[PDB]
């Protein structure tokens, strides 16, 4: 378990998508 | 004058007293000297103040100034606030290892770190080799564990198997720990629990800009997001490298990434009194992940 590899502003925008 | 003061770690009751200008470091450092600890990073005081919340103990601050509920003796628990990010290169004392070992298997038989079934049945066996030691056909007749908190509630909820049942399979790996020290076991035990997703994070009910609740946990790697009825996988993860500064205001949590050009991560936290923690476990965590990298 690791969380997902990704940048920031995808990170801002899954974390809004919830 | 004089305060009467009783502190409890894993194993042992320690009564000390103090006075109304003792620190926290003062009294934190008395434990470490009886109890011969070496690496006091990871360890912390916890209390329960006036209005009935757990809370860490302040070092840098007097005792009798942090609203410490109001009894004779005063109580404490001597417990990790920090885990390390492998236990093998880290818990160098037999004691720290032995703190960690008993804390972490409390965690699991509490439910409160998940473990399924079958890589509960093996923690139980080390911790049967830890306290039994090696397995004896004359000594160990069938039942010898009825008197044992050895799986975790979950675990025997989810079974059609009877107490005695889980007590063979215990019995049935005990037998082959044959050649285990206590030390040697603690350690298995350790390195086993350690891979549990659950270990070592701290779980915090946060908020995104909709309102939907959330996981955010805080650990030794870094900081993880987690769906609110998924505690195991973390969906969105910062590594402590990627950090630049945590600062929280009321109730909204700022994070700033190194990058510079990238944006700040924003969430949000209900109480005063968790935020205050959850700033302090960052700190921590961020400082000994910076340590392990000089």
């Amino acid at each position: 378990k690791r969380a997902p590899q990704m940048d920031w502003n995808r990170k801002r925008e899954i974390f809004s998508n919830f | 004058k004089p305060i009467n003061v009783r502190v409890t770690t894993m194993d042992a009751e320690l009564e000390f007293a103090i006075q109304p200008n003792t620190t926290g470091k003062q009294l934190f450092d008395q434990v470490v000297k009886t109890v011969g600890l070496r690496e006091v990073w990871f360890f912390g005081l916890q209390y329960v103040d006036s209005k009935g919340y757990s809370t860490w103990l302040k070092l840098n601050k007097k005792v009798t100034q942090q609203d410490v509920k109001k009894e004779n003796p005063l109580q404490f628990k001597f417990r990790a606030k920090f885990f390390p990010e492998d236990v093998s290169e880290e818990l160098i004392q037999e004691i720290t290892q032995r703190l960690f070992f008993l804390q972490v298997k409390e965690a699991i038989l509490n439910d409160e770190i998940y473990c399924p079934p079958e890589t509960a049945v093996l923690l139980a066996s080390y911790a049967v080799q830890a306290k039994y030691g090696d397995y004896n056909k004359e000594i160990h007749k069938p039942g010898y564990l009825a008197n044992d908190r050895l799986l975790p509630q979950r675990v025997l909820e989810q079974h059609k198997l009877t107490k005695e049942q889980w007590e063979e399979r215990i019995q049935n790996w005990h037998e082959e720990h044959r050649g285990m020290l206590r030390e040697d076991s603690m350690m298995e035990y350790l390195k086993i629990a350690q891979d549990l997703e659950m270990y070592g994070v701290n779980y915090f009910e946060i908020k995104n800009k909709k309102g939907t609740e959330l996981w955010l946990g805080v650990d030794a790697l870094g900081l993880n997001i987690y769906e609110h009825d998924d505690k195991l996988t973390p969906k969105i993860g910062f590594p402590w490298s990627e950090i630049r500064n945590i600062s929280f205001n009321d109730k909204k949590f700022v994070i700033k990434p190194i990058d510079k050009k990238a944006p700040d991560f924003v969430f949000y936290a209900p109480r005063l009194r968790i935020n205050k923690r959850i700033l302090a476990l960052c700190m921590g965590n961020h400082e000994l992940y910076m340590r392990r990298r000089k």
